RNA sequence: GUACGUGAAAUUGCUGAAAGGGAAGCAUUGGAAAUCAGUCUUACCUGGGUGAGAUCAGUAGUGCGAGACUAUGCAC
RNA sequence: UUUCAAUGGCCCGUCUUGAAACACGGACCAAGGAGUCUAGCAUCUAUGCGAGUGUUUGGGUGAUGAAAACCCAUCCGCGAAAUGAAAGUGAAUGCAGGUGGGAACGCCCUUGUGGCGUGCACCAUCGACCGACCCGGAAUGGAAGGGUUUGAGU
RNA sequence: GAGAAGCUCAGACGAGUAGGCAGGCGUGGAGGUUUGUGACGAAGCCUUGGGCGUGAGCCUGGGUCGAACAGCCUCUAGUG
RNA sequence: AAACUUUCAGCAACGGAUCUCUUGGCUCUCGCAUCGAUGAAGAACGCAGCGAAAUGCGAUACGUAAUGUGAAUUG
């Protein structure tokens, strides 16, 4: 149950906000769990996906399929994972959208403000 | 549950509705002030009453004798284990095949008479 | 064809309470069954007033109890009052006498006030398990014409009704119509 | 005489206590369910938001 | 102590959990608490009520649990209200007897004899083998 | 509700109720209650007799404060006092008699209906009737008069 | 299949069935043709044939008088 | 179920004394489509309390989570008194009366639709009491005595 | 026992516009309840199959379909 | 005997009911007080790599500075 003044449980609210997120606000939406070996050493339970991150695939006909993420399509919360496609009928392949809470993410795209994101979510290094 | 007779088998139409398409055949009062049918003149359709109301004892009975219970699960289906010669159980359209095949196995072990089997 | 004119054809007369209340449905029960049971008019005529509305049962205060079993040739002296209905207090009767009473409601103030004069209260199935036929009772029933409505009823010319108004007072229908001043009175 | 309506009280684990309670004089009131649902229908209104 | 039995049937008539009633046959009415042998919506015959009280289920994977109603002064401790007796191994002829001197000769439900009994063999047929025909 | 209203009976009779003939029209003899004296008089000399014209005096700036006098009868007076001084005096003999302020119980002059116990009281209110007064007196209590 | 969820009725094509001398439709009763349901004699009881089996009525003992129940054995 | 035969069957709705009408509306189908809500009033019913009754104008637990539930003071409304234009005055001779019918109960008969005694409710009726009015009526007060009358009274 | 709201025995009777009353049928939404139904197919729709009711209506087979929906006691209305 | 007409069913059309949905409406409540001659509200015309309507913006033109976030945008 919530019991704050400032929060709403409105379907429709909530629906609206979630499908007219900017794109900043579409990052933290898109987040992956960590892997039980990265938990552990980050101390940290999920991180916003990004572009370069190592995933494996948990959910769906692609459950098992790992790879590097290539693009996140924001506009439709989608994640586009390196070797996940699909075949056109011309016989061009055509890549094939996952969702960030269907994915888990086995090594992260390390960086200068990634870092600043593991300390100030309290984690370590 | 012995000697069923229906006072009648016919199903009182509603007037005029074969000859409109838009007048269901679901029966209707006629309550025009020139009506021939409320007036019961002859040849014209017979209107619903009371006395063509059945025998109170072999009222709502199926041919067999039997009261076509709806069940919806096996539950519904042990509430007849008493009632064996006088209920009969009726399978729910929206029972799923799997739950059908339970309520029918349910049924023959006792002895409740199933009305749509198969 | 047969040639039959029916008049008093549907009876009148409730045969149960519209009430909902379950403690009076199993008080009719008892009734019921006493009633059938035995050849007394007294559990006829609790039954019957077991079923009758609120209007039809009008309350009866202490004092009219008081006042209906101590007149000077009574003998209604140790005898339990029975009403089917709510037995009130009267105030004005500063003292009250020792009584016993049997009814359907008696008021915080009224069973108060009975009990403390040395008397009794009972309920109805505490009435029929003493006096199973109800002898040496003293059946009682309040005023039925005593509520406001019975001082409009059959109001008309020369009638000595009371109208329906608004507000009392000159201005509210004491006019043309109620004084010879003014064209004719009632 | 003495009523001696008395209830058990229970501890956290289950078991019953020595301590007991004398029946609170409610516990006698008359069981109503029409006045119950008489009283229920209107009180249950009193929360609605006009349309 | 004691809330009526009367009261208690007037209140539940027509509103509890373990009544089933439909419109169809114009109104029928089921009893399904554990403690009704007879299976019909009465006072006399509804557990909820009775003092004394007694009801027949089917016990896993042969034979019957006969339920019984304890004396009324475990009437507000219902983990000491209902005793259950199982009566399972026994062949028709042994159970009924015991179901017939547990409530009968006892002297505890005598009306609800034949129901009884009735109900066991009921449940009794229900648990025989199929004999599934191919 | 409207669940159970005789409009919900209506629906398949085609006039709900208000006939063929006279049918339910907009007002067919007019708004509110017009025509008293013309084509309403039948109803109100009838069931209001009294309404039309006027009877006695105006009264400008009527001020209902200075003539309140809510009133009391005899009957009613030991009723006013608590249930301990009733104990203490009704019925017995004592050197004081209570005294029964019938302004502060909310009444301006005490009316002579009933009667009263043989025992002495006080009244004490703004107004008395004469035959209210006298069995008071008779009681062998006394009236005595505030503002 | 974007003339895109479901996809009613009016209205239409094809196929099949049937009927038809200046309307058609409906009611009653049967014929004809088409089509639908009986699943019976299952349960329970007894008798007959063979078969094997921890074996049943009265009892012994384990809440004083009477009655029900389970449980150790005997009754084989 | 369809169709055939025999017998019967006019087109519904409407206003109307009277509609198959050479009276009006109606080519067809879908979806929409008309006694409502509010301020009152009246009867009847249910529920609570009852000479009282009405917590929601307000205030409080209250902050947590609070349009609810629950609690709480003074007023006030309606009722406990009427009558009169008003100034005013204001309800017991008596068991709060008598008479007739009468529920319920009790007692006697003797098997009748009985007699006797209390008598609720209600109705009819003779009085008493309060107010108004009309009287005589021994500066201010109207006490005892009255009246064919009068009041939405006791 | 026979939902005492139950059970049982008997007799007489049955036109109806305007109008009156009662008991029911069906629809949206609310509280309660039903180890309620449902992707192993909810709801909806079609039907040259079946059953129930005097009737309003209800249940069911087959087909189609794809995400919700119902029974019972009450509440309620922009309810036929 | 066909054709024709009529009814029913299957299938195919025509049409868009029904059912389910819903970033919309409606209604209630809570909170707040801020336009303009320092040129408002409104109007016009322009501005994007490929942009007409809407959003945005004004020749510094789907924007400049500044602050935060931290790898997109996407046809
Ligand atoms: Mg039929
Ligand atoms: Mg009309
Ligand atoms: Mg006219
Ligand atoms: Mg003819
Ligand atoms: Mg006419
Ligand atoms: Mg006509
Ligand atoms: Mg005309
Ligand atoms: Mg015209
Ligand atoms: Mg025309
Ligand atoms: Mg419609
Ligand atoms: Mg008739
Ligand atoms: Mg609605
Ligand atoms: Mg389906
Ligand atoms: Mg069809
Ligand atoms: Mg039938
Ligand atoms: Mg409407």
């Amino acid at each position: 149950m919530k019991f704050s003044r400032d929060v709403t449980s409105s379907r429709r609210k909530q629906r609206k906000a979630h499908f007219g997120a900017p794109s900043s606000v579409r990052r933290v939406l898109m987040s992956a769990p960590l892997s039980k070996e990265l938990r552990e050493q980050y101390k940290i339970r999920s991180l916003p996906v990004r572009r370069d991150d190592q995933i494996t695939v948990i959910r769906g006909s692609n459950k098992g399929r790992e790879g590097k993420i290539t693009s996140v399509y924001r506009k439709k919360f989608l994640l586009l994972i390196e070797r996940v496609t699909r075949e056109k009928a011309n016989g061009a392949s055509a890549p094939v959208g996952i969702d960030a809470s269907k994915v888990v993410i086995t090594k992260l795209h390390l960086d200068k403000d990634r870092k600043d994101l593991i300390v100030r979510k309290g984690g370590k290094v | 549950a012995v000697n069923i007779i229906k006072k009648r088998t016919k199903p009182f139409k509603r007037h005029q509705s074969d000859r409109f398409k838009r007048v269901g055949e679901s029966w209707r009062k006629p309550r025009g002030i020139d009506s021939c049918v409320r007036r019961r003149f002859r040849g014209t359709i017979s209107m619903p009453k009371i006395g063509y109301g059945n025998n109170k004892k072999t009222r709502y009975c199926m041919p067999n004798g039997l009261k076509a219970f709806l069940v919806r699960n096996v539950s519904d289906v042990e509430l007849l284990l008493m009632h064996n010669k006088t209920y009969a159980a009726e399978i729910a359209g929206n029972v799923s095949a799997r739950k059908r095949v339970e309520i029918v196995e349910k049924a023959r072990a006792l002895g409740v008479k199933v009305t749509n089997a198969g | 064809g047969i040639d039959i004119e029916r008049h008093h054809v549907r009876k009148s007369q409730r045969s149960k309470p519209a009430s909902e209340n379950v403690y009076l449905k199993l008080l009719v029960k008892l009734y019921r069954f006493l009633a059938r049971r035995t050849d007394s008019r007294f559990n006829k005529a609790i039954l019957k007033r077991l079923f009758q509305s609120k209007t039809n049962r009008p309350p009866i205060s202490i004092s009219k109890i008081a006042a209906l079993t101590s007149r000077k040739s009574a003998s209604l002296e140790g005898k339990t009052t029975v009403i089917v209905g709510t037995v009130t207090d009267d105030e004005r009767l500063l003292t009250v006498p020792k009584l016993s009473v049997a009814a359907l409601r008696f008021t915080k103030s009224a069973r108060a006030r009975i009990l403390k004069a040395g008397g009794e209260v009972l309920t109805l199935d505490q009435l029929a398990l003493r006096a199973p036929t109800g002898s040496n009772t003293v059946l009682l029933r309040g005023k039925k014409h005593a509520r406001e409505a019975y001082r409009h009823f059959g109001f008309g010319p020369h009638k000595h009704k009371a109208p329906y108004v608004r507000s009392e007072g000159r201005k509210f229908e004491r006019a043309r119509g109620r004084r010879k001043s003014r064209a004719f009175k009632v | 005489a003495a009523a001696r309506p008395t209830v058990s009280i229970y501890s956290k684990d289950g078991s019953v206590s020595s301590e007991t309670i004398a029946l609170p004089f409610v516990f006698k009131a008359p069981i109503r369910p029409d006045l119950v649902r008489s009283v229920h229908t209107a009180v249950a209104k009193n929360k609605r938001q006009p349309y | 102590m004691s809330v009526s039995n009367d009261l208690i049937w007037q209140v539940i008539r027509d509103n509890n959990r373990f009544l089933v009633k439909r419109p169809e046959f114009g109104g029928i009415q089921f009893n399904r608490e554990p403690v009704n042998v007879s299976g019909k919506n009465a006072q006399r015959f509804s557990g909820l009520c009775n003092d004394k009280a007694v009801g027949v289920q089917a016990n896993s994977p042969r034979g019957v649990v006969l339920i019984t109603k304890t004396n009324p002064k475990n009437a507000q401790k219902p983990a000491k209200l209902f005793r259950k007796d199982v009566i399972a191994n026994a062949s028709s002829r042994k159970t009924y007897k015991s179901i017939a001197g547990r409530i009968g000769r006892t002297g505890y439900r005598d009306d609800l004899v034949k129901v009884s009994v009735a109900r066991a063999s009921a449940i009794l047929s229900s648990q025989r083998p199929k004999k599934t025909v191919a | 509700p409207t669940h159970t209203s005789k409009t919900r009976k209506l629906r398949g009779h085609v006039s709900a109720g208000h006939g063929r003939i006279g049918k339910h029209r907009k007002h067919p003899g007019g708004r509110g209650k017009a025509g008293g004296l013309q084509h309403l008089r039948s109803h109100f000399d009838k069931y209001h007799p009294g309404y039309f014209g006027k009877v006695g005096m105006r009264r400008f700036h009527l001020m209902k404060n200075p003539l309140w006098r809510p009133t009391v009868n005899l009957d009613r007076l030991w009723t006013l006092v608590p249930n301990e001084t009733r104990e203490k005096y009704l019925g017995k003999n004592t050197e004081v008699a209570p005294v029964i302020n019938v302004l502060q119980s909310g009444y301006g002059k005490v009316l002579g209906k009933g009667r009263l116990p043989d025992t002495p009281v006080i009244i004490q209110t703004r107004y008395v009737s004469r035959r209210a007064e006298e069995k008071i007196k008779q009681a062998g209590g006394v009236v005595e008069l505030i503002a």
